RNA sequence: AUAUUGGCGAGAGACCGAUAGCGAACAAGUACAGUGAUGGAAAGAUGAAAAGAACUUUGAAAAGAGAGUGAAAAAGUACGUGAAAUUGUUGAAAGGGAAGGGCAUUUGAUCAGACA
RNA sequence: CGUGGAGGUCAGUGACGAAGCCUAGACCGUAAGGUCGGGUCGAACGGCCUCUAGUGCAGAUCUUGGUGGUAGUAGCAAAUAUUCAAAUGAGAACUUUGAAGACUGAAGUGGGGAAAGGUUCCACGUCAACAGCAGUUGGACGUGGGUUAGUCGAUCCUAAGA
RNA sequence: GUGAACAGCCUCUAGUUGAUAGAAUAAUGUAGAUAAGGGAAGUCGGCAAAAUAGAUCCGUAACUUCGGGAUAAGGAUUGGC
RNA sequence: AGAACUGGUACGGACAAGGGGAAUCUGACUGUCUAAUUAAAACAUAGCAUUGCGAUGGUCAGAAAGUGAUGUUGACGCAAU
RNA sequence: CUAUCUAGCGAAACCACAGCCAAGGGAACGGGCUUGGCAGAAUCAGCGGGGAAAGAAGACCCUGUUGAGCUUGACUCUAGU
């Protein structure tokens, strides 16, 4: 269907923004009826979505 | 329900109209014209393969200052062009024809478009913006279509 | 927890959600043809800026 | 410029609802309506705005009082109840 | 602005209710002419003066 | 006795009939522009009655084609009659750098008198 | 000669179709214009003797309204830039998810405000119009939800002033 | 981070991928460049462009209201390990 | 701050960054204006000089008032140049 | 990046009617009139000769028993004093 709900809340219930979620690309006929915000914690526990790691900006040549 | 001029009997014919069709004006004129007199067969082949880019439309008299393309040397003139959205708001109308003619007894084996027209539908405007603040007006064309099938005999 | 919806109280008194269809079509074509021929009327009698400058001089 | 990059500036109001006529203009800098003269006692009536006495005179609105003066003449101003 | 006074409060509530589509029973109504509603607004095109 | 282009109640017209008559026959001093004083439109007509098209089929649907209502869909809400500029179709005809016009006639179309 | 009305007359015409409208169909008048036949059409309308006038259009950079040619033409070119697979879908250069590729580069294309806007905020459903291409998407469309203060503000002071 | 710098340039947290597109690479264009020899001969006119530039050291004239002129003019250097 | 080292004699290696000089008119300089054709040699300016006026006054406003401005002032001041 | 071609969307200036020229007279520089030379459909990209092409130019000059800004010992007045 359409994620741009489910993409919005999952900056608000992890703490990274909103450009490190990753959804699954998988399970869509589950996480579009995600639809409000407690239920995106029993998919988190679930690993339906992932927070992505911080990109790495090293200083090690500085 | 009335239709145009038609010198054919209205017995052995089956009908299609679209009204109001938000496409161009000066293309459907164009494209209907393209196959006015033709069997439904080579006809849906033609408006298949103007989508497949050969066998382009020749543009008769809306054609000012368009560019010229080999394709509509198979016509005659040298100004030819593929009206995509004209030829898929025509062969709906085709395929409904169709779908007319079966409900008569109409075999589709012999059926050929006798009156097909094209008519300037009451205007859709819109606004824009040019230099110096001044509105002009901005409208579309859209067209009635009609198109009468029937069957060749002797 | 509902036993009201939007649809619950107009079911009852008059229109239905299939008429209601063939009511709010006319009412969008109708809302057209009272803002064409607006603009059928505004566009000629717009540029009439009675302050213009004409920016060209030397 | 003084045209369009002098019609961005335009944010703080000068007129502010009247509360003797309802509408934008009551100037705030001096404190005084321009529809009718709020903290004078009479409304602003001219003649020269001979339109403008026909969009505010009597008869226009609801007339709560004044339209039952009319038939009230009509039965004497008379008292007491109606019948038995 | 947000830190709104009570005089536009009182207004905006009306600004509120009277924007909706005219009701679809009063065209079935016997004489009625009524086709849209022309006073509706919204907030795009027609800025209300407050 | 006199005056009265305001309010209220009446009665009439060698006046106008929707580009007229008040700006307004209609949810008009409304919609709308302007900070504001003020400025201020367009917009009436299905039918006797909605009897506003059940049903079938093509289409994703807008709708189409049947069927049906109707005295009339050449009255289907875009609804009396439907003019012209302008445009499509088919038919007739003509055309070496304009088209149109005047006088005469051939050819092609159509009309005719009865002299039944 | 004609037009809008008014007084007589024709015991005028008319739903078995009155005005109007169309006709390289006909006739009369030198003409102004009158009369007939056909198609459409559906409720009124002429002749003569008179009376009256807001009475005859090609123009007025005429007024209002409508539509042309120009014309599918000018163009839709600032801001570095998009690509692949899948998903719903009638339909996807444009929606979403993933995967890459980028950019803003902390006086930001970030996070909050003040003026001003006023429900655009958010969810569900939907594409006739708008988003100068598209569209299932949207600040659009339809219906509902939402703003919680003893402390943060106004309220209370005084300035220039009124 | 380089840098004196909140310059310019690149990168992280945060955000966006929006501005009609496809093919072709003609003339004329708008923008951005380069050039042999000559160096203003162009033109009303060096208009426009190119040059010089940052830092350190040496080096600085007329005139002067002794404050300036002055970054005057004119020279050399610059990496990495 | 200094020395040996090494190179396609490169080296503020992109980014960033003064063209310079000798004379003449005119304005002293910093600043301001013709928003949307004129940024200047115009205006302003400090400096210099003049005039009125000792308060029941100078200059100016008000239709008038028991009314005002300079004046919460008083010639090293106010007003007009 | 335009332009060119294609998919989609798609206005405006302007317009009596339309466009081959040479001489001729002529409102004194014809697309039409008059003698001539000629003349083949629909046309695309460029182009700036013509259409005395298109614009709410800057003009110089005059008349009007037409105003306004402004100046004085114009005429006739007036606040102030
Ligand atoms: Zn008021």
């Amino acid at each position: 269907a359409n994620l741009r709900t489910q993409k919005r809340l999952a900056a608000s219930v992890v703490g990274v923004g909103k450009r490190k979620v990753w959804l699954d690309p998988n399970e869509t006929s589950e996480i579009a009826q995600a639809n409000s915000r407690n239920a995106i914690r029993k998919l988190v526990k679930n690993g339906t979505i992932v927070k992505k790691a911080v990109t790495v900006h090293s200083k090690s040549r500085t | 329900a009335r239709y145009g001029a038609t010198s054919t009997n209205p017995a052995k014919s089956a009908s299609a109209r679209g009204s109001y069709l938000r496409v161009s004006f000066k293309n459907t004129r164009e494209t209907a014209q393209a196959i006015n007199g033709w069997e439904l067969t080579k006809a849906q082949k033609y408006l298949e393969q103007v989508l497949d880019h050969q066998r382009a439309i020749p543009f008769r008299r809306f054609n000012s200052s368009i560019g010229r393309t080999a394709q509509g040397k198979e016509f005659g003139v040298t100004k030819a062009r593929w009206p995509a959205k004209s030829v898929k708001f025509v062969q709906g109308l085709l395929q409904n024809a169709a779908a007319n003619a079966e409900a008569k007894g109409l075999d589709a084996t012999k059926l050929y478009v006798s009156h097909i027209q094209v008519n300037q539908a009451p205007k859709q405007r819109r606004r824009t913006y040019r230099a110096h603040g001044r509105i002009n007006k901005y409208e579309s064309s859209p067209s009635h279509i009609e198109l009468v099938v029937t069957e060749k005999e002797e | 927890r509902r036993t009201i919806t939007a649809a619950d109280r107009r079911m009852v008194s008059g229109v239905t959600e299939k008429q209601y269809k063939k009511g709010m079509k006319k009412m969008q074509q109708l809302e057209k043809n009272a803002i064409n021929t607006q603009i059928r009327r505004e566009i000629k009698r717009v540029n009439f800026q009675t302050h213009y400058r004409d920016e060209l001089l030397q | 410029g003084k045209g369009t990059p002098s019609f961005g500036k335009r944010h703080n109001k000068s007129h502010t609802l009247c509360n003797r006529c309802g509408r934008r203009s009551f100037h705030v800098q001096k404190k005084t309506c321009s529809s009718c003269g709020y903290p004078a006692a009479k409304t602003r009536s001219y003649n020269w705005g001979a339109k403008a006495k026909r969009r505010h005179t009597t008869g226009t609105g609801r007339m709560r009082y004044l339209k039952h003066v009319s038939r009230r003449f009509k039965n004497g101003f008379q008292t007491g109840s109606a019948s038995k | 602005a947000a830190q709104k006074s009570f005089r536009i409060k009182q207004k905006m509530a009306k600004a509120k209710k009277q924007n909706r589509p005219l009701p679809q029973w009063i065209r079935l109504r016997t004489n009625n002419t009524i086709r849209y509603n022309a006073k509706r607004r919204n907030w795009r095109r027609t800025k209300m003066n407050i």
